[PDB]
């Protein structure tokens, strides 16, 4: 199961 | 930013002349991810190559493995020639049987 | 001994088109799922059998993740491309690794968030889960934005949560195809003396007799390797497939 990354780079 | 692909040329199955085989090029090691690898059969290009799918490994470096059939024979060459932008110009690798 | 990893990749293209997205799915080191925006409907895709078990509601919560991913990718590349001076008339590359180790018991050993930029590492999560390693002078930018934000605690409940409990899930239901191995087969050859081990499955392998090639597929889901010497006072191979350790010498 992936994710969801939050904050951008 | 350029990594130089590693290659490797060999067949799936030890290779007895005359016997139908898997011919393989592993190409690995390499940054950016845009490769053009070709295989050759006595320096003329083989039409119908496979690749798989874009992977990279922990190192962050890409790699692809190319095969087609090959038959292999006492006098027939097989090679694997790769362009990359981290190379000036194209690497031919010929298959050897003892490798 | 177990583990779970996505590899993400997105690549971007000079002109009007977006970037490549592609990501990629890892239990015990081996392909399961796959998602490739070029891809000619772009969907979570199963890359093991035991993954045909998933249901429609599965693939179509994963793909959403995909679709957000890219979004988050494409975000991302314009912002470096800043923080480094780049044009976007060249191609750029932003991979990503995350995901968990456990043990043998299958708890938590390990979680992993990891970026790279060009191929070379750009920022990291510690294995404490909560601070970040920054690369270089640019990626200190992101860790300092990502500490004020609190990024990492939405990363640690992935890792040691979801991460865990799907990957007890796959490991139950993939047990017959994950348990599985394929026994090298064996021979020498002579030219230098050159032991080959053929059609061994998983990868890991100790061939010992003094020259190694890299382990590769051999494109049936199997791998090969070889080691060879200086020169019948002379090999042995080790492999998790085998009732017990080979063992050879050259043969005539």
């Amino acid at each position: 199961a992936s994710l969801w990354n939050g904050p951008h780079l | 930013i350029q990594k130089t692909p590693q290659i490797q040329v060999y067949s799936r199955h030890p290779p007895e002349n005359g016997k139908p085989n898997i011919l393989n090029c592993y190409v690995t090691q390499f940054h950016p991810p845009h490769i053009e690898i070709q295989m050759l059969k006595n320096g003329k290009k083989i039409p119908k190559v496979e690749m798989s799918d874009m992977s990279f490994s922990k190192d962050w470096s890409f790699y692809i493995l190319a095969h087609t059939e090959f038959t292999p024979t006492e006098t027939d060459t097989y090679a694997c020639r790769v362009k990359h932008d981290s190379m000036a110009e194209p690497k031919t690798v010929y298959w050897d049987r003892d490798m | 001994p177990h583990s779970m990893r996505y590899f993400e990749t997105a690549v971007s293209r000079p002109g009007l088109e977006e970037p490549r997205y592609i990501s990629v799915g890892y239990v015990d080191n081996k392909e399961f799922v796959r998602f490739d925006s070029d891809a000619e409907n772009p969907r979570y895709e199963p890359r093991a059998p035991w993954m045909e078990q998933e249901g429609p509601e599965y693939w179509e919560r994963e793909t959403q993740k995909a679709k957000g991913q890219e979004q988050w990718f494409r975000v991302s590349l314009r912002n470096l491309l800043g923080y480094y001076n780049q044009s976007a008339g060249g191609s750029h590359t932003l991979q990503q690794m995350s995901g968990c180790d456990l043990g043998s018991d299958w708890r938590l050993l390990r979680g992993y968030l990891q970026f790279a930029y060009e191929g070379r590492d750009y920022i990291a999560l510690n294995e404490d889960l909560k601070t970040w390693t920054a690369a270089d002078m640019a990626a200190q930018i992101t860790r300092r934005k990502w500490e004020q934000s609190g990024a990492a605690e939405h990363y640690k409940a992935y890792l040691e949560g979801e991460c865990v409990e799907w990957l007890h899930r796959y490991l139950k239901n993939g047990n017959a195809t994950l348990l599985r191995t394929d026994s090298p087969k064996a021979h020498v050859t002579h030219h230098t003396l050159r032991c080959w081990a053929l059609g061994f499955y998983p990868a890991d392998i100790t061939l010992t007799w003094m020259e190694l090639v890299e382990t590769r597929p051999a494109g049936d889901g199997t791998f090969q390797k070889w080691a060879s010497v200086v020169v019948q006072n002379y090999c042995r191979v080790y492999h998790e497939g085998l009732p017990e350790p080979l063992t050879l010498r050259w043969e005539r």
